[PDB]
RNA sequence: AGGACCGAACCGACUAAUGUUGAAAAAUUAGCGGAUGACUUGUGGCUGGGGGUGAAAGGCCAAUCAAACCGGGAGAUAGCU
RNA sequence: GCUCGCCGGAAGACCAAGGGUUCCUGUCCAACGUUAAUCGGGGCAGGGUGAGUCGACCCCUAAGGCGAGGCCGAAAGGCG
RNA sequence: ACACAGGUGGUCAGGUAGAGAAUACCAAGGCGCUUGAGAGAACUCGGGUGAAGGAACUAGGCAAAAUGGUGCCGUAACUUC
RNA sequence: AAUUCCUUGUCGGGUAAGUUCCGACCUGCACGAAUGGCGUAAUGAUGGCCAGGCUGUCUCCACCCGAGACUCAGUGAAAU
RNA sequence: GCUCAACGGAUAAAAGGUACUCCGGGGAUAACAGGCUGAUACCGCCCAAGAGUUCAUAUCGACGGCGGUGUUUGGCACCUCGAUGUCGGCUCAUCACAUCCUGGGGCUGAAGUAGGUCCCAAGGGUAUGGCUGUUCGCCAUUUAAAGUGGUACGCGAGCUGGGUUUAGAACGUCGUGAGACAGUUCGGUCCCUAUCUGCCGUGGGCGCUGGAGAACUGAGGGGGGCUGCUCCUAGUACGAGAGGACCGGAGUGGACGCAUCACUGGUGUUCGGGUUGUCAUGCCAAUGGCACUGCCCGGUAGCUAAAUGCGGAAGAGAUAAGUGCUGAAAGCAUCUAAGCACGAAACUUGCCCCGAGAUGAGUUCUCCCUGACCCUUUAAGGGUCCUGAAGGAACGUUGAAGACGACGACGUUGAUAGGCCGGGUGUGUAAGCGCAGCGAUGCGUUGAGCUAACCGGUACUAAUGAACCGUGAGGCUUAACCU
């Protein structure tokens, strides 16, 4: 129900092992406005795969 | 568990699963491209994808299941008069997804839904 | 056995009620008169005894 | 498959009309019984003159069940009456004479030879 | 005609699940009883603590009642922790 | 803006009581808002309530409250 | 003590069905209730359906299930009629 | 017996089986006549007992419908 | 001048109730539970008066005697009173052996059948209801049997709250009374989101001394083990008959567990039909929303049991009790002492599952890497420029895989989903058009129309070029070979 002494910051190290994040491993380029995005992501222009999927 | 099954409840209920639908598809066809939530496309991939077989061909009783989870009769008009000719010759596969980021105030993962021939 | 007398633990956490029986004939006997159960078994005991002695007197 | 407590009607001329049952015979922790079983019955209702009477303790095999005996062909055979043929307690048999209504083939064996002979009709 | 009848509002709170760091310092959901009278509810008015009031249960008197609250005697007194 | 959903002897309109700027515009997003907020009953700055007939006041009076004198009571006061 | 599932008096009474100010669906009118978005395990909270059996369950048919309107026929004990 | 210790008194009923209940039995441990006695139609969110109907109460649980739980964002306590 | 007699004498002078209660404190002191103790209790043993016709010792055992158990009632007041929640039930249990069923024996006052008692044996099995808060018990009817005990007389941060044990109320009873009753009867709030330990699952890290992909071996651990009945042997043995077997064999059950959806069903709010009231689609005709999915009627896939397949072994070893064989000590006798055989659901195996973090990190099988230099505290050294393999992860499509993770399938060469065609499937003969009928409605097209999860196909869409990660022949020591 609640705890009988005070927790370790040690423990609190170790709970927080698992707990870090990920970041991206590599970032899809396009190869007709030549910028980086998210793999299987359009652009922030509006492209995928090369060709302009979406006039914004 | 939910073995060889079909279909997100999507947090609601399917009272409002089915109305949701209703004017979600009963845009897009207006439209042709609209911002929506990916599983809000992927289950649309069980709805929309089948919702555009709902667009095959005109005859005159066929102007009906587009009445009627749609509660319109000019979206029935724009169907089988023009959209029904264009895609005259596609067999299935009339629609394509863009995973387009994610929406600001909830983190929640966004996409573009679309026709094929959009222009 | 215990009895149902209120009290609770001094009552029904103890064995404070008796019953002998016999074994040819079949006639039980049961005492809750006092606490201790020598106080119930033993005059269980004097009860059966009293029944014992109007077997042969019934009967004649 | 009658469990306890179940009313069942009667198929012979025995005199009962509504008997109960209060034991589930033939094994140990035998939890159910269909056709071709016994069961300790009580009787419900009777004649006003008969073979019984209102509260008689005594046996019966199982004849006609709701809830259905399968075949190997995979058949299943249900009624819609829940009927039984008294039995003795000793001798085991059947009391009455005149049975009632279709029986099964699953009933016929050394022990009841008899009551298929006196059956109106046998699937 | 009725301290009549079924039953809304209204009024009560009998059962059950909830809820028990709550939506809520007693409530909701389902039902329930009364519902032309010993009815219910406004606006005021009056009764003050060994007193009040009470179809009475030590009930109620500002979320507190076998002696209200606030201030003072008063740093009551404590062979007790 | 387009549908959709709910309430509808109300989740609509209207007052008293009570609240006392919340009202209307402009501006701002630190805090406040059980998240963001470009928004707000938030901040800031401006506005905005017009009466012989409506209400109060006012003229009556009830329960009641006070009380000249008056009566009673150590005093304070009690009753009228 | 909260932008609190509570409490708070008066006035207002559209349509169809309906005895009705019940209920339903609605109009006028007003809102979608201040975290969302996923996933579709146990597990509780609510719900719906259930073979055969029908109280055996259990302290206890608790709750659930069931009954339900309007006419008409018919209606026992007993009665303080 | 809302009163009876013994006491599950005895008998009858009821049930397959009834420490309950309903009839008697009177041996009233320790009823009793306005701190009333006995009876009583109607009445009761009153106590106990029995039946029909009814059904996941149960045998013996299965399956779906939602609300959480779990995943990700934003915020972010508690008793100890 | 005082039974100041509670007699070193609180006052000349003083009774109660409190379940309406309250403070101050106490494990200095009660009630449960633990503790010690074992009187009592229970369970054995010793003696043998005798009973048992005779015959103590088949069966029993007077009078007595000796132990064991902690298990009854107790004793004690050591833990706990700045809290250790108790009766019964329910849900789950687990242990003991002093064994209830099953197993193995010995003796019998054991013909058989059936028992009696004793010993071995704890693998597995070991009722439902009526009554009552129940426990217990009685009863009914089962069963192979309905074991007994340890467990805070197991189990309330799991449930129940009937009983006891608050305040309300009443009788009987007691007291003048307020009130009280191991007297009853009616009514009466069961809180806690889990830090740790423990347990059930499921991951991450690093390790196993080049790296990667696999297959395993199996240390060790777990699961599992019940039984009736029928028939044969056989009416055989036995017995005078009645009655009725051993052993061996077959069949079918019960109960349990695993697997499963072909069947038989349930469910199937996403398939379909019927239908009520209302609202809207200009209006009819059609639909649709809402009304618990509005109310029904049904049904695919899936999930499911009540639906159907298995499962308990046989076998081996070593034995327990027990039976022996040779055989001295002990010219005989003698299962033991040397030797030696048999002997049970216990044991170890045989059966399945887990399993090399088995740090003791094992085994075999396959793939990848054969670039350059500086530094000084010269080595399992540090750094720099080329190189980036096997493969891996990441990402997307996804699953009869799943809380997440993990697992599995697939990413254009491609059938991974979705879509599409084909098919089946299920509601049950659509709409519109005719036709008849005053009409409601019926008939013609008509298993038509529709069709969720499904079966066969289809690249129609969505599964991206890359990049990332991991590198560049792998310590020392002897040893053995080869040169
Ligand atoms: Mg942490
Ligand atoms: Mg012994």
């Amino acid at each position: 129900a609640v705890q009988q002494n005070k927790p370790t910051r040690s423990k609190r190290g170790m709970r927080r092992s698992h707990d870090a994040l990920t970041a991206v491993t590599s970032l899809s380029v396009d190869k007709t406005s030549g910028e980086k995005h998210l793999r299987h992501h359009i652009t922030a222009d509006g492209y995928y795969r090369g060709r302009k999927v979406i006039a914004k | 568990m939910r073995h060889r099954k079909s279909g997100r409840q999507l947090n609601r209920n399917s009272s409002h699963r089915q109305a949701m639908f209703r004017n979600m598809a009963g845009s897009l066809v207006r439209h042709e491209i609209i911002k929506t939530t990916l599983p809000k496309a992927k289950e649309l991939r069980r709805v929309v994808e089948p919702l555009i077989t709902l667009a095959k061909t005109d005859s005159v009783a066929n102007r009906r299941l587009a009445f009627a989870r749609t509660r319109d009769n000019e979206i029935v008009a724009k169907l089988f008069n023009e959209l029904g000719p264009r895609f005259a010759s596609r067999a299935g596969g009339y629609t394509r997804i863009l995973k387009c980021g994610f929406r600001a105030g909830d983190n929640a993962p966004m996409a573009y839904i679309e026709l094929v021939d959009r222009s | 056995y215990r009895t149902s007398g209120a009290g609770g633990q001094h009552v029904n956490r103890t064995e404070s009620a008796v019953r002998i029986t016999h074994i040819p004939t079949g006639i039980v006997t049961q005492c809750q008169n006092d606490r201790s159960q020598h106080k119930n078994k033993d005059q269980a005991m004097k009860q059966m005894k009293a029944k014992l002695y109007e077997l042969e007197m019934q009967k004649k | 498959m009658i469990q306890e407590q179940t009313m069942l009607n009667v198929a012979d001329n025995s005199g009962a009309r509504r008997v109960m049952c209060i034991k589930v015979l033939g094994g140990s922790h035998r939890r159910y019984a269909g056709v071709g079983d016994i069961i300790k019955i009580t009787i419900k209702e009777a004649i006003p003159r008969g073979k019984v009477k209102k509260g008689d303790v005594l046996k019966a095999v199982v004849v006609r069940t709701k809830k259905g005996v399968r075949r190997p062909d995979g058949s299943v055979i249900r009624f819609d009456g829940n009927a039984c043929v008294l039995l003795n307690n000793n001798s085991e048999q059947p009391i009455g004479t005149r049975i009632f209504g279709p029986v099964t083939r699953e009933l016929r064996s050394e022990k009841f030879m008899k009551i298929i002979s006196l059956a109106p009709e046998v699937l």
